[PDB]
């Protein structure tokens, strides 16, 4: 509850600054007066290689078990995986400008 | 539903009058919100106000089927006073058909009404006499 | 696409549905049914017209909450009696949310609003494959967690498929919508036996299947959609007619023809129990969904209707289709009476 | 079906996936795994519907293992008794700070 | 339901070993080195059954070793065993690579004074024998008998009795 | 005492992200011929205090709680992002705090994309539409080479972190790794060359800007330093301050250098360098305390 | 050749190939299954006398039983 | 029944509802969707951290990540339906008629 | 400010649910669900949580909801409130107090299940030896252990990937 | 040794909360006082109500949540 502590007062301290830079001027002076595909394949693009990124990155917690060899398989197979997309990707000519 | 039907077939036919006709627009009532319910669901019919008044209807028609249909029971039940036919069902069931042909202004369609509603009416009671499992065993 | 992408995409619904057939967990399930709609969304829209957009969006929305509603149904379970094995269920509430989700997953009456709809405006091998391998897999499931089932769902879901399959269609004269409505009323058929004795809806799966690969192969003969297509395949050639005379009367179900055989052995397993309203009522309504099938034999079979030249024309040349595998099923899907022992090889 | 290319290769491919009380990789407990054992030990050799006949103590006694149903229902009452005495000011509580 | 078993503070009352954390932790190798030969006595009482309100008297036994063992290493060398876990405490959470030089100190002072090598790795692990004086016991899930056996239908087939035994296609 | 922390951490952010302001600037001057600023007070410091000031006076004009939730989430990231960061004993012993600075990441692009939304349909918010697209290009390349850098290390907790850099440096083990990760750093901070892109401009500047300074106090922590001598911890904060200062100085000076890229370029240039590179980097960054028989202490 | 045109992509593909083939030369594999194998976490259990094994010592200062001394010894 | 799963049970009917009755967009509908999926995910992550479920902790984090890909396909054909239309209204949608 | 500080999280994650349920416009409903993930990784960190909570956070909050965003605001306008959506919100919010009511007021609250609404703390560990988590080894499984699993989720991810191009226009 | 001390210090608030409870239900149908619940008389680990009831927040929070968010 200690970091909410943290949280709260950040949060306060920060509404405060935004209140200072709206409702401090008390001189009220006088007020007067499509889309493309290629946006979307970045986005899902950058999706599917966060989900296999979701996939690796649990690795080195993973490091001290007995059974190595299958560790280290399904590891280089994971980032096998991953490059093969990217490869398939760019050999299909897919993110091209 | 459940409770309300097996509160109907517990009054016994049997005398215990005007409290099966309670329990027969309740049934109906029930019926009535079901295809209400759809009827609603799968119009629009622009409306809400429109809705309401086919809901009101609907239900209306339904608990008029189950009121007469009970009051001609009881009365089927009080002046002939045969507890266990098919005949003053298939009686009562004619009398629910006649008069929902009546609340839809239908004649012809009305007497198909009643030889329906009379022939399921007779089914209902006739294998609840004998003791026909409903739904299923379910054993083997 | 390419014709490796779709090897591989093909590949990965076999093995989609295997993982569903294969695995004693829950998880590997629904990863199978998950990756059984992620790769057979491409199989649709093969094309690019926006019907078949359209029918991608209904497919994908509905076969979604299906799967979300079976995860929720599972983690119930967990809830209660808690492993991940593939046996009878813990609680009546699980057990509901579990047959309600494989039910809008398959198709039934209360939820079958989506597929005359996804099966219109789709290429005829996506319909083909959708319908035999999404009624394939649930069955797997639903014969694995059968004990655990209150009868008022199955029974319900299976009286109301049979009943409006039946009663839509009578207006309708696309053969795509017809072909589902029929595919509504088999699944009610499949559904109705399973809590007495399974062996009859796996058997009824394994020739509704082959029977719907003979259907869809020879509408594959030519490119046809409609009825008036049908009268200009009586008028090019014979046997086409015939073959579609003899594979809509075996899914009208007549005796000596072999889709009775699925209809009558129900039946029996059926009352050997004390269930005869159940059976004469679904029995009335199988006489009730042969008139569709009846008015397209009456239409394009038997009646001769007035065609057009040039099928002068297309008489020059050759039906150079290819068909998978039409005569093999054809003749195993329609003249297997005498088989009828050919029961217990189920097991 | 239930197809059993899972025993025709004999691979445990999916037996760890599967209940509790299997080998965890740190050889550390759940939190009913002696429930579990008797309850297994109870529906081995057994035909899925006497198993609900006859292992009903140990199945009972799991599923208040996991939930801890009833326990929290006596909780909750001795808690709302201590709230009517404490109403009623007879013995303000040496539970607290106190043996 | 069934009655609890609580025996109750009667046999609840063992005077504790109330020293802190740093000092209990750096104190480590000796205390385990030369004592906690009957702990393991203890840790079989509590594998073998998995019941606390049944090995009291061990875990009074090694309350009374531990208290012991640091009168014993009270009344010797050393004084400068309090400089030690000082000089270790400090330092969060407690490094034992940190303080080598008391480390050192310490070690010659339990050698020429009292003794005690100190254990080195691997010595507190590989699993270990030792005696009791009761034997185990069957059943510690106070569990009850088997269910039931299953008939097991074995035997040689006969052929098929008239046929599939259907509505006709005999044999 | 807790709040006197939290006070000492983030009173100091407001001088430090000024007085950056003013370091870059003079700093910039001499990168030129320029002695700017030196006229306006002693050395220029009054000059970015009251010019704050006047920023703050300046009276602007207008959705309005799109308009209000941005940059209070930008801002409430520059605060809340400096709890982990172990000049030598941390705010909070966090069990792991990289992903912590992945996910508060995540969150800064939120707010790139609240404004944009806030800017009230225009080209500019197709271009900020873009920003937001090149920013989340990033975050791939920032998690698997720090997942590659925390492989030698062992455990997610940061401290033991500051225990492995006692023996030598950890930009010696992965150098080419770390180059990646910098011009990451570069990348996420969104200034030169990786550009471009409405008020209160002054809280939104100040969101960026310590941004920065985490991102190289990060940096400074993650692959060199000094060692933590307890009971003087000082003398480890003074030697971390200096390290981070210099590689502060650089950043600003390799910003000071190369025109911006193109926006196409840019992604060309991040997928098929970085992204293989990456990959081979990290599978022989797995591979090699199997083929050393180095895993470290996961405790 | 391909040297000039994407020389990133084949020193990638260098270091990939290495990092997958390198595994099949080691001395060192067996020492990370030992370590890895050798750290105890929960209780080391003990166990019935009445077995009459040559082995289970049944002191921790006895080196009667399987152990480690490369440890030290680097 | 840890009575924080009665209202997580609740807000799950309520986003499952949300997924169910909408009168304008769909990209609302997937997001609802969305929201059952973190229902899902959260109710699963409470109780494998409660019953101490060590050895099956695959769950939360392989839910989220295949639900997370169904989103990403959901995203996919939205964007096909907004690019052969306007909008992604519901409406617009009558074609192919029944 | 009390014990039920896992309950009070557990009602605003609700009346997040209950936002954007409500059927706002879209952006105010990523808004709204941006609201509800962060409450809901506090309610998965308050039961600790070290881990997974904090983890799927980045691929929930730091992958999705920037996703959703970008699209709704690319795609369609809604540019510039309707009595439909603010009555959704009534109801949700009269639900709502109506379960606060029924909880905090009576004994037991009942749908159909059985739910005692008092402190959950219960049930938790008596502060066991744990020395990793349980989401450490948890997590650090998928390896030793998981060879299938990875494998076809893995697989299944690359078919996405190829699903997604073909879709928005292979090759 | 930091075993024992748990089992004895388990023991102890048990045998308290036992003693306690049968003082402040001495009055209520029904109650038998001593109920596990579980019909197998064995040794069931207590689910932290069953230890730490009765205490009115301080020790509770300090004990159920204080290793969750220490620090």
């Amino acid at each position: 509850m200690n970091l909410m502590i943290t949280l709260l007062t950040n949060f306060t301290l920060a509404t405060l600054l935004v209140t200072i830079a709206f409702w401090l001027p008390q001189l009220n002076v006088y007020s007067e007066k499509p889309f493309s595909m290629k946006f979307f394949l970045v986005a899902i693009t950058f999706l599917l290689f966060d989900l296999e990124i979701a996939l690796l990155l649990p690795l080195p917690w993973a490091s001290q078990t007995t059974n190595l060899n299958t560790m280290l398989t399904m590891a280089l197979l994971l980032i096998f995986l991953l490059a093969v997309s990217l490869a398939y990707e760019w050999t299909q000519k897919g993110l091209e400008w | 539903a459940k409770t309300l039907l097996h509160q109907y077939w517990d009054i016994p036919e049997g005398t215990e009058c005007h409290r099966k006709t309670y329990a027969a627009t309740s049934i109906g009532g029930a019926s009535g919100l079901v295809v209400s319910a759809y009827s609603v669901a799968l119009k629009t019919p622009t409306s809400f106000l429109e809705g309401v008044a086919r809901t009101g209807r609907y239900t209306f028609t339904a608990a008029a089927i189950g009121a007469i249909f009970g009051l001609t029971s009881c009365i089927s039940a009080q002046v002939r006073e045969k507890p266990d036919d098919p005949l003053n069902y298939l009686i009562g069931g004619c009398a629910g058909g006649l008069t929902l042909g009546a609340r839809t202004r239908s004649y012809g369609i009305g007497a198909a009404a009643c030889a329906y509603m009379g022939l399921t009416a007779a089914l209902v009671k006739m294998g609840q006499l004998e003791g026909w499992k409903v739904f299923a065993e379910p054993k083997v | 696409m390419n014709p490796i992408i779709l090897i591989i995409i093909l590949m990965t619904v076999m093995l989609g549905t295997i993982i569903v057939m294969i695995s004693t967990h829950w998880l590997l399930i629904w990863i199978g049914f998950e990756m059984n709609m992620l790769a057979i969304i491409p199989i649709m829209m093969k094309k690019h017209n926006p019907r078949a957009t359209e029918a991608s969006t209904k497919y994908f929305l509905t076969q979604s909450t299906a799967s979300m509603l079976l995860m929720m149904a599972i983690i119930i379970n967990l809830m209660f009696s808690g492993q991940w094995t593939v046996m009878k269920l813990f609680n009546p509430m699980a057990s509901m949310l579990m047959t309600m989700a494989l039910a809008m997953k398959l198709g039934m009456a209360p939820f079958h609003f989506w597929v005359p709809e996804v099966t219109q405006g789709i290429p005829l091998s996506s319909g083909l494959i959708l319908l035999t391998w999404q009624k394939l897999a649930p069955m797997s499931v639903l014969y694995q967690i059968l004990p655990s089932i209150n009868l008022d769902l199955i029974l319900t879901l299976s009286i109301l498929s049979i009943t409006i399959g039946g009663w839509g269609g009578l207006n309708q004269t696309q053969l795509r919508k017809i072909m589902a409505y029929s595919s509504i009323a088999h699944m009610g058929w499949m559904t109705a036996v399973l809590l007495y004795n399974p062996t009859m809806t796996l058997l009824n799966l394994i020739i509704y299947i082959i029977m719907t690969s003979t259907m869809f192969t020879l509408f594959m003969a030519n490119s046809t959609t409609t009825t008036l297509s049908l009268s200009h395949t009586w008028n090019k050639a014979p046997i086409m007619t015939i073959l579609v005379l003899i594979t809509l009367l075996s899914m009208g179900g007549l005796p000596p023809l072999s889709g009775f055989m699925p209809k009558w052995m129900i039946i029996q397993e059926m009352t050997k129990n004390d269930s005869i309203i159940l059976p004469t009522l679904m029995a009335i309504t199988a006489l009730l969904n042969l008139y569709f099938y009846m008015r397209l034999t009456y239409s394009t079979a038997l009646t001769m209707f007035p065609s057009t030249n040039n099928m002068k024309m297309k008489w020059q040349f050759p039906t150079t289709k290819r068909m998978t595998l039409l005569p093999t099923m054809t003749v195993l899907s329609t003249m297997l009476l005498p088989l009828t022992p050919i029961l217990s090889i189920l097991e | 079906p239930f197809f059993d290319v899972q025993k025709k290769l004999g691979v445990d491919l999916d037996h760890w996936m599967t209940i509790q009380s299997a080998e965890q990789p740190h050889r550390i407990p759940a939190r009913c795994h002696a429930f579990e054992k008797e309850w297994i030990e109870c529906a081995h050799g057994i035909g899925s519907i006497r198993a609900e006949k006859e292992c009903k103590i140990e199945f009972e006694d799991f599923r208040e293992c996991l939930l801890r149903q009833k326990t929290m229902k006596r909780l909750n009452a001795i808690k709302r008794q201590r709230d009517k005495l404490i109403k009623e000011g007879k013995y303000t509580p040496p539970p607290h700070h106190s043996g | 339901p069934g009655i609890v078993e609580l025996p109750s503070l009667e046999d609840l009352k063992v005077q504790e070993v109330k020293v802190s954390s740093s000092v209990l932790k750096a104190a480590a190798h000796h205390y385990g080195a030369q004592c906690d030969k009957p702990n393991k006595e203890f840790m079989l009482c509590r594998w073998e059954e998995k019941d606390p309100r049944r090995c009291l008297e061990e875990g009074k036994l090694v309350n009374q070793c531990a208290l012991e063992f640091f009168r014993q290493i009270k009344r010797h060398c050393a004084e400068p065993f309090t400089e030690y876990w000082t000089c270790i405490d400090y330092s969060g959470l407690q490094l034992f690579r940190r303080c080598r030089k008391e480390q050192a100190q310490f070690d010659k002072c339990v050698l020429d004074k009292l003794g005690w090598v100190r254990p080195d790795l691997g010595e507190l692990s590989k699993v270990t024998k030792v005696k009791t004086d009761r034997p185990l016991p069957e059943n510690p899930y106070h569990s009850r008998a088997r269910p039931e056996p299953n008939p097991e239908v074995e035997g040689d087939l006969k052929p098929a009795r008239h046929g599939s035994r259907l509505f006709f296609w005999t044999m | 005492m807790f709040m006197i922390n939290v006070l000492t951490l983030i009173i100091p952010i407001l001088l430090a992200v000024a007085f950056l302001t003013l370091v870059e600037r003079k700093v910039l001057g001499y990168m030129q011929f320029r002695k700017g600023p030196n006229v306006v007070g002693p050395y220029g410091l009054l000059q970015p205090i009251a010019d704050a000031i006047k920023l703050f006076i300046k009276e602007p004009l207008r959705s309005i709680s799109m308009f209000i939730l941005a940059p209070i989430l930008a801002l409430t990231l520059a605060l809340t992002m400096w709890i982990p960061l172990p000049m030598p004993y941390p705010l909070i012993n966090m069990n792991l705090g990289v992903l912590f600075m992945l996910a508060m990441s995540s969150l800064a692009v939120y707010s790139i994309l609240w404004s944009g939304w806030a800017s009230n349909s225009k080209y500019a918010l197709i271009g900020a539409l873009r920003a937001v697209a090149q920013t989340i290009s990033y975050e791939v390349t920032l998690a698997i080479i720090l997942l590659s850098v925390l492989l030698m290390n062992g455990s997610f907790t940061l401290s033991t972190l500051i225990i492995t850099q006692e023996q030598v440096w950890l930009i010696f083990p992965a150098w080419p790794l770390a180059m990646m990760w910098f011009i990451s750093t570069l990348a996420e901070t969104n200034r030169a060359p990786f550009d471009l892109t409405a008020g209160p401009f002054a809280l939104f500047f100040m969101a960026e800007y310590a941004n920065i300074i985490m991102m190289n106090i990060f940096t400074t922590t993650l692959f060199l330093g000094a060692f933590h001598n307890p009971y003087m911890p000082e003398l480890y904060t003074i030697n971390f301050t200096i390290k981070s200062l210099l590689l502060s100085i650089t950043f600003l000076w390799i910003r000071a250098s190369y025109p911006r890229f193109r926006y196409d370029q840019l992604m060309h240039l991040l997928w098929k360098n970085f992204l293989p590179l990456t990959l081979a980097l990290c599978m022989w960054h797995v591979s090699l305390p199997i083929l050393l028989s180095s895993i470290p202490p996961q405790t | 050749n391909v040297w000039a045109k994407e020389p990133v992509l084949v020193a990638s593909f260098a270091i990939a190939g290495l990092a997958v083939i390198l595994p099949t030369l080691s001395p060192y594999t067996k020492y990370s299954l030992m370590i890895n194998r050798a750290t105890p976490y929960n209780y080391p259990v003990p166990l019935r006398d009445d077995g009459n094994m040559p082995d289970v010592p049944s002191h921790p200062q006895d080196p009667q039983g399987p152990s480690l001394e490369w440890l030290k010894r680097l | 029944m840890s009575l924080v799963y009665m209202n997580i049970m609740m807000a799950f009917t309520v986003s499952l509802t949300g997924l169910l009755m909408y009168r304008s967009h769909l990209m609302s509908s997937l997001l609802c969707l969305e929201g059952m999926m973190l229902s899902l995910f959260i109710l699963a992550t409470l109780m494998i951290l409660n019953s101490h479920f060590t050895l099956a902790s695959m769950m939360p984090i392989i839910l989220l990540v295949f639900a997370a890909c169904e989103a990403a396909l959901g995203l996919s054909l939205l964007v096909m339906v907004s690019n052969t239309y306007g909008t992604d209204y519901v409406q617009n949608l009558n074609l192919l008629q029944c | 400010m009390m014990t039920y500080i896992v309950f009070i999280l557990s009602i605003i994650f609700v009346m997040g649910f209950v936002g954007f349920s409500s059927k706002p416009s879209p952006i105010y409903g990523g808004l709204g669900l941006i609201v509800s993930g962060g409450v809901g990784c506090g309610i998965v960190l308050n039961f600790g949580g070290s881990f997974l909570g904090l983890m799927v956070f980045l691929i929930y909050l730091g992958g999705m909801m920037v996703v959703f965003g970008y699209t709704t605001a690319m795609a369609t306008e809604q540019y510039p409130s309707n009595k439909v959506v603010l009555g959704t919100f009534i109801t949700g919010l009269l639900m709502e107090f109506l379960m606060v009511y029924y909880v905090l007021k009576d004994k037991e609250v009942e749908i159909v299940f059985k739910f005692n609404g008092m402190g959950d703390w219960v049930i938790y560990d008596t502060g066991d030896s744990g020395f990793f988590s349980e989401e450490a080894m948890g997590i650090a499984a998928l390896y030793s252990y998981g060879t299938w699993l990875v494998i076809v989720t893995g697989w299944s991810l690359l078919i996405g990937v190829v699903v997604i191009m073909e879709i928005t226009r292979g090759n | 040794l930091l075993q024992a001390e748990k089992d004895r210090r388990v023991l102890q608030m048990l045998r308290e909360n036992l003693e306690e409870e049968a003082t402040i239900m001495k009055d209520v149908p029904g109650w038998k006082v001593g109920e596990s619940v579980f019909h197998t008389t064995r040794w069931v680990t207590p689910m932290m109500g069953e230890l730490y009831g009765l205490r009115t927040g301080e020790e509770i929070l300090s004990s159920t949540y204080g290793f969750i968010w220490y620090t």
